[PDB]
DNA sequence: CTAGTTGATCTCATAAGGAGAAGGAGCAGAGCGCTTGAGC
């Protein structure tokens, strides 16, 4: 379950630095590793690598 | 020694009334090898006699070589009297009219069951509800026999029991005529005669013949 | 015996009949070193044996300590009970010695000038028999459990090696290659063996209880994944019920023999892959490594000698009956080889001695002082 | 301390077991893949690392 | 997940202990509307079954 | 209904805590079906 933007808001700096929330960073990490896992399991990967 | 004959004898031994006419009478492939000396052919006769549709060999879990046998007609007659009156009674009847007389494989694959037998992904729980579809793995499942839980629990208990007393026997031998003559122990209820056939097939004992009948010994 | 001789010179029986009959009689009469002895240089247990394809005279051996000893197996002396001496030994002092246990060794078919040994040190070494040095060294990511060379292919020199990794490795002696790799397995590949009938057909047995018939030329997966119960047909179709750690084609290559840690042995059709339903009884097998076994050749009915705990079992290949148990060893036996010409057997075990099983029933005629009962009267 | 060791012969990680026998003032260490055994005289103070040290020292001494 | 998997079968996915017996019947009668108590009793009774 | 055009839109490209609760270990004994088993 992905929380909405209200739960993880994108703060506004005194200039234009749009810092993302830590939940957003963890979500991005999860999406990238999930895509890597999906491509690895669709292609040929070692058992220990998949583990 | 005929496999047709071999399976019949074991069937007679089964304590039919012990299980309240619910579990169909299971006989093991291990005790099949007891009556027929040449196992090499026993599998061959039962193989064609499997696709002949007059036998069901069900894979059990008490050991790696656990292959039980259920009479086809009796397998049929008993599932309806068990399934009917229950929520799962719906598609189990379809399983019976479609899957059983069209296949004889011990385990059905996911694509096989869903496509060849046209099974959905919702009613499949109903077969899992009362001993129709076991769980081999994510993709395949062995064929189940309903109410098989109690049997194996007593079966395993009995095997251990007979093995134990055989070992306990003085000089670690015990004459076969001394099993039948002596009252069966109350720990095992499947029948002392039923189990002694099982170790013979499982080769946990050897039928050593002597002047005083035939003798069983632990392997050396 | 005499009737077989008379029927031969008369012409009633074709000359092959006496040879097959006398060959199978020798196998039945197999017994321990009545006229033999193997020189002991292996400090540790012996893991592999291989008789040269031609002239069957020199035999390699690979111990658990890494030394590999080349043997001599004929009586250069006049007297009997000769000792099978070692012409050469690649020991610790050798600069190119297997540091760790060597698992299987093999003579190159078609000549005796080169042989390959693969160890648990993740290397397959090509050796020069004459100079006793290496020529090509093949390092691997994981440990090596087995390697086989095609005994009949003349168009290629591919050596198939199964590692602890889940994927087969095909090295070519010609060039280096070492890059061709077969995918379709899930766990450690414990046994690989080429088909003596078809040059490019390979059988691979791995811990996922699956044996796969491959074609090296084929660029799309496997051909047959052997199943136990012959259902309609992968992530399924288990070849055995545990860990398949053995592989031995029959003499003609028409059938496959596999041994697993389910204490079961199976015979499989080579072309279609259906099992022939030969039960073989219980074949004890707890080995977690490659289990090496052989099948008799040139007899009336083929035999299979498979290691069975501390003994060797002899079965009829098709009938599946237990002939006899050769109780000679004290520790578990892991490799057995068959001398086709003389119907003799050599057994490597973990008690650090190669035992020779020679046919009996031929004894010197006197004109035994030790063979008496000493019971008091 | 650790009890699963790497066999010096077969090169398998976490593939060695130590048998404890205070009563016989001795100990046995054996592998699981190739099952290579060794025995050493131990005491009430000896530890599973000690039997490895005695075994590996003997192996090197046997390798001398 | 640990508790529920230990209570249920690993292979056939069924309750390890027959649920019509007097012991489970009285346990359920005592635990009416108390799922935590029911889980505790069921787990501590089905842990011994092997 | 058909072409041609305009944006979107995408893809691919080179570089000096605690109290308590929960699990598991190991031993310790009680009980009981069993298997003898031998004294009157
Ligand atoms: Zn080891």
């Amino acid at each position: 379950p992905v929380p909405p933007l209200s739960v993880r808001p994108a703060v506004v700096m005194q200039g234009s630095a749009r810092n993302q929330d830590d939940l957003t960073h963890k979500l991005a990490d999860i999406v990238k590793i999930n895509n890597q896992l999906r491509r690895n399991e669709q292609n040929g990967a070692a058992a220990h690598v998949i583990a | 020694g005929s496999a047709r004959a071999a399976v019949s004898e074991l069937m007679q031994l089964f304590p039919r009334g012990l299980f309240e006419d619910a579990l169909p009478p299971i006989v093991l492939r291990s005790q099949v090898y007891s009556l027929v000396p040449d196992r090499t052919v026993a599998d061959r006769q039962l193989k064609e006699l499997q696709e002949q549709g007059e036998i069901r060999i069900v894979q059990l879990g008490f050991d790696l070589d656990a292959h039980g046998i259920i009479f086809t007609e009796d397998y049929r007659t008993r599932v309806l009297k068990a399934c009917d009156g229950r929520p799962y009674a719906g598609a189990v009847q379809k399983f019976l009219a479609s899957v059983l007389p069209a296949c004889g494989d011990l385990s059905f694959q996911q694509d096989q069951m869903t496509q060849t037998f046209g099974f959905r992904d919702s009613e499949i729980t109903h077969l899992v509800n009362a001993g129709v579809l076991t769980v081999r793995d994510a993709g395949s499942w062995w064929l189940a026999v309903p109410g098989a839980g109690r049997f194996i629990k007593y079966f395993v208990k009995g095997r251990q029991a007979v093995l134990s007393m055989v070992r306990k026997a003085k000089y670690r031998e015990l004459l076969l005529s001394e099993l039948l003559g002596r009252r069966a122990p109350v720990v095992v209820r499947l029948g002392l005669t039923y189990h002694v056939h099982d170790l013979i097939g499982a080769q946990l004992v050897d039928c050593i013949s002597t002047t005083s009948g035939t003798l069983l010994r632990l392997p050396e | 015996m005499l009737g077989f001789l008379s029927a031969r010179q008369t012409g009633l029986e074709d000359p092959l009949r006496l040879r097959r009959a006398e060959s199978t009689r020798r196998v039945l009469g197999l017994e321990l070193n009545k006229d033999r002895d193997v020189e002991r240089i292996h400090g540790g247990g012996i893991n592999t044996l291989d008789i040269e394809p031609v002239e069957g005279r020199y035999m390699l051996s690979g111990g658990s300590d890494g030394v590999i000893v080349l043997y001599d197996l004929e009586n250069s002396s006049r007297q009997s009970y000769y000792t099978c001496k070692a012409v050469c030994s690649i020991g610790r002092d050798h600069p190119d010695v297997h540091r760790y246990s060597v698992e299987t060794v093999q003579w190159y078919p078609h000549d005796t000038g080169m042989f390959t040994s693969s160890s648990f040190d993740k290397t397959l070494k090509v050796w020069d028999t004459n100079t006793l040095q290496t020529a090509d060294v093949f390092n691997f990511e994981e440990t090596v459990y087995s390697h086989h060379m095609s005994p009949v292919s003349t168009k290629h020199c591919l050596v198939a090696v199964g590692t602890r990794g889940p994927k087969v490795q095909l090295c070519d002696l010609k060039s280096g290659s070492c890059s061709h790799i077969l995918q379709g397995h899930r766990q450690e590949i414990l046994a690989v063996s080429w088909s003596p009938r078809y040059d490019y057909i390979l059988a691979t047995a791995s811990a996922d209880s699956r044996v796969k018939l491959w074609d090296v030329r084929r660029a799309s997966g496997c051909l047959i994944t052997l199943d136990q119960h012959n259902g309609k047909k992968e992530s399924a179709n288990t070849a055995h019920n545990g860990k398949v750690n053995g592989l031995c084609f029959t003499s003609d290559g028409l059938h496959l023999l596999t041994v697993g840690t389910d204490n079961r042995m199976r015979l499989w059709n080579s072309s279609n892959g259906e099992n022939t339903l030969v039960n073989y009884g219980k074949v004890c097998n707890n080995s977690k490594k490659g289990l090496k076994f052989t099948v008799s050749c040139g007899c009336s009915s083929e035999f299979v000698f498979v290691p069975y705990g501390s003994t060797i079992a002899v079965y009829t290949v098709y009938s599946g009956e237990q002939i006899t148990m050769l109780k000679g060893h004290y520790k578990t036996v892991d490799c057995c080889v068959f001398q086709s010409n003389f119907q003799e057997l050599y057994s490597g075990s973990r008690d650090c001695n190669i035992l020779a099983w020679v046919p009996s029933l031929y004894e010197p005629v006197p004109d035994n002082p030790a063979f008496e009962d000493a019971w008091s009267s | 301390l650790e009890t699963q060791f790497t066999c010096p012969f077969c090169n398998h990680e976490k593939s060695c077991d130590v048998k404890m026998d205070r009563a016989r003032n001795t100990g046995v260490i054996s592998c699981t893949v190739c099952l290579e055994e060794f025995q050493t005289p131990i005491t009430y103070l000896s530890e599973p690392v000690d039997v490895y040290s005695d075994w590996i020292d003997a192996c090197e001494a046997a390798n001398q | 997940t640990m508790k529920v998997l230990r209570c249920v079968c690993f292979f056939c996915s069924k309750l390890l202990v027959d649920s019509n017996n007097p012991k489970i019947k009285d346990i359920l009668a005592k635990s009416k509307g108390q799922p935590k108590k029911r889980l505790t009793h069921v787990y501590d009774l089905c842990k011994g079954k092997n």
